[PDB]
């Protein structure tokens, strides 16, 4: 039982963001403001219950409805949450409700916790095409948005889960890149090349989850589950990559992922982090001290479904090997985007590639998790270590280091609130190599220390001195921890007094 | 272009450049067969799908039926890695009224002295409630890029290749729609383009002046593209 930084909000928390020295959690009907150092909380924002109505348009309100002839009151759930500073710094926020509309929260120029006196919504009325509506950004059924600065444009790039719900003239991409305006009260598509969109066919057949997207090497990468073929029953992992582009989605291809223990493959894709390696991990999987890896934590299908049994299993990806099996010299063509018939894809910017095989890695903890569900991961260097920080369904938070040679048990290992861990996970580093690992749990962020934890809970001398050395502790007159972290002159790895 | 006025009348340099049939960016008027503009100009790479208008004063070309010349466009050369300028070569030189001039261009080296002043021209965003579609034209000087950086309070840090202009103490500037389009300057004798419009962190914000880019850095390779 350890005794942490634990901040607990009314409501469930979808995202987090850390942002000059602030903590903003997006949360149902809310978003909130705790402070970096205690996670105290300083300022609320309710985007709070709302209204949907066909008559209600999606960036004006209405208690000017709210006695309903056929109106329903909705819960406002987080879908997306970015901090911009291109522009005036500001937190654009994107809601599940009105058409998945988003809003900026203008800081003044110098109370940071006010996301409350400047919020403009985010909906331009369409003219040129009024059948287009780029200002519904997010899917209430699942989104994943990446926003990066490219040719002075703020871009925004944005998977979403999709389901045929046919809105007149407020339909939404499957994935998509759209930029603000620089009058900051609109995004625009730049031209019709700008979204791929499941077929109006299979927008329920069925759909495409989300899990994770980052931009790396010049493209933008997205990983996903969703069916190994259309109406074909087993699910599946894989990438989506593009050129990082305003003008369009350019050299677009996805191709499949394989999780294996060594076929037993796990094919949901939980969720996943992307770092550079330690030396130690780096030799191991293909090296360069300087490079992004993918650090994905699977789990294995139920038979004929997406829903993931107890079991887990962590592998990583080089994306500089993943560029090589996208790159080389074989190939089907995108099934959901075109049809499997006609021109394109009985042929070979301008096409769309589907890949027949998936690049295989083998699990880094050799079955070590192979019954639990791992639902969170995130990582980090200790010298030559590289440590996974995994989170799980049974509400388990546990440190390991991640290496082929040697089968490693978790130096950390214990539970955080009965609620899953949530793979929504923040890692910031502060000078000499420490720092945290902020992990929202149901409704509670908590602020986990990357380093000093492994100590703790030796409640006593001689049982201190005789952990694995590499966790660095020491006894400190009466407690168990590293150097750094020891008040008084005392300080040993050998020598117990009579106590 | 946000807080300027109506142009006179119109102004010879001037190309109002054309995606999908409506206006997009500005454009001036370098040589008989160029478009010095920026590169957030062009969406399509299919150079059929554009258009620049020449001589005009209305956005749509209401008032200038006399004056107007549409010319396809027949190349993009695109100018180096950091900049955002593009060369637009047209179809057929554009023929040279009084209503269609060339802007001159620096000297490689050159620099401007501060406070020299300066006017952007834009069909852009006015943030008025119905734009009559005229072109506009906003007043700046030039300010140092030292002080310019401290403007902007460290969130960014100019090249020897971006140039400033502000107006004293309000929001004025270009904006939406106006990229492309010339920010020009005089002092010698005569008039030249000396920054080239993109896209800034918000238009006419008070008191923070808009960052162009320095036409005078890139000279040589414009005229090594141009000249012929």
């Amino acid at each position: 039982k350890y005794q942490l930084p634990n901040f607990t909000a009314e409501t469930p928390i979808q995202n987090v963001i850390l942002h000059e020295h602030h903590i903003f959690l997006g949360a149902t009907n809310y978003i909130y403001v705790l402070n970096e150092e205690d996670l105290q909380k300083v300022a609320e924002y309710k985007t709070g219950p709302v209204l949907e109505h066909p008559d209600c348009f999606p960036c004006q309100d209405c208690s000017s409805k709210a006695n309903l002839s056929g109106g329903v009151w909705k819960d406002n759930i987080n879908m997306a949450l970015v901090v911009d500073t291109y522009y005036d710094d500001q937190l654009i926020s994107c809601g599940s409700v009105n058409r998945g509309t988003c809003q900026r929260h203008v800081f003044p120029h110098n109370h940071t916790a006010d996301i409350q006196s400047e919020v403009h919504c985010i909906f331009s009325p369409q003219i040129e095409e009024p059948s287009q509506c780029p200002d519904c950004v997010v899917s209430a059924l699942g989104a994943k948005v990446l926003s990066s600065v490219k040719d002075r444009f703020i871009n925004f790039f944005v998977g979403n889960t999709i389901n045929s719900s046919y809105f007149p003239d407020h339909p939404l991409h499957s994935i998509s890149v759209r930029r603000l305006k620089e009058t900051k009260d609109g995004f625009m598509f730049l031209t019709d090349q700008s979204y791929i969109d499941v077929l109006p066919e299979f927008r329920d057949s069925y759909p495409i989850k989300y899990v994770h997207a980052f931009e790396s090497n010049n493209f933008i990468y997205f990983l996903t589950v969703q069916r190994e073929t259309l109406d074909a029953q087993t699910f599946h992992t894989r990438i989506i990559r593009f050129c990082s582009i305003n003008s369009g989605l350019h050299s677009y291809m996805e191709m499949p992922l394989e999780c294996i223990l060594t076929k037993e493959v796990f094919n949901i894709l939980q969720a996943a982090y992307v770092s550079k390696p330690g030396a130690q991990l780096a030799r191991q999987i293909g090296a360069s001290l300087n490079d992004d890896i993918l650090f994905g934590v699977f789990a294995q299908s139920k038979p004929d479904s997406a829903e993931p049994m107890d079991r887990s299993a962590m592998c990583a990806f080089p994306i500089k090997y993943v560029n090589d099996f996208f790159n080389k010299i074989n190939v089907r063509c995108l099934q959901h985007f075109y049809g499997p018939n006609h021109e394109h894809c009985f042929n070979r910017d301008e096409y769309r590639t589907e890949f027949t095989t998936a690049l295989q890695r083998v699990d880094l903890f050799m079955g070590q998790f192979s019954e639990v569900l791992l639902t969170s991961i995130s990582t980090f260097i200790k010298g030559d270590l590289t440590i996974a920080n995994l989170g799980t369904s049974e509400g388990r938070f546990m440190q390991v280091v991640v290496s082929r040679s040697g089968p490693s048990t978790p130096h950390v290992n214990f539970l955080l609130d009965s609620h899953p861990v949530s793979p929504e996970v923040i890692v910031e580093h502060t000078l000499n190599q420490n720092g945290y690992t902020l992990v929202i749990t149901g409704k509670k962020i908590t602020k986990i220390p990357l380093n000093g934890l492994g100590c703790r809970h030796f409640q006593s001398c001689s049982q201190c001195l005789s952990a694995p050395p590499f966790v660095q502790c020491g006894w400190c007159h009466d407690k168990c921890v590293r150097s750094e972290e020891c008040l008084s002159g005392t300080w040993t790895q050998q020598i117990c007094l009579p106590a | 272009v946000v807080n300027g006025i109506p142009t006179r009348t119109n102004i010879g340099w001037m190309v109002s450049l054309r995606y999908r049939n409506k206006h997009i960016c500005g454009g001036s008027l370098i040589k008989e067969s160029w478009v010095l503009t920026a590169r957030q100009c062009f969406p399509s790479r299919d150079l059929k799908d554009y258009e620049a208008w020449l001589g005009i004063h209305d956005v749509h070309g209401r008032g200038d039926e006399k004056c107007k010349q549409v010319l396809n466009v027949s190349q993009l050369v695109y100018g180096p890695e950091g900049s955002d300028l593009v060369l637009m070569k047209l179809a057929r030189p554009a023929v040279l009224d009084d209503f269609v001039s060339t802007i001159d261009l620096p000297n490689y080296g050159s620099t401007i002295p501060e406070k020299t002043s300066c006017s952007v021209y834009g069909w852009g965003y006015t943030g008025l409630i119905n734009y009559d579609g005229l072109l506009r034209v906003a007043h700046l000087y030039i300010m140092g890029n030292e002080k310019c950086s401290q403007h902007h309070r460290g969130k960014v840090t100019l090249n020897e290749s971006e140039i400033c202009a502000g107006a004293e103490k309000i929001g004025s500037g270009p904006c939406e729609g106006d990229y492309g389009g010339p920010l020009v300057c005089e002092q010698h004798k005569m008039r030249m383009v000396l920054g080239v419009i993109v896209p800034g962190r918000g238009c006419a914000i008070p008191n923070r002046p808009g960052i162009f880019v320095r036409v005078a850095y890139y000279a040589k390779w414009i005229h090594k593209i141009i000249l012929t």
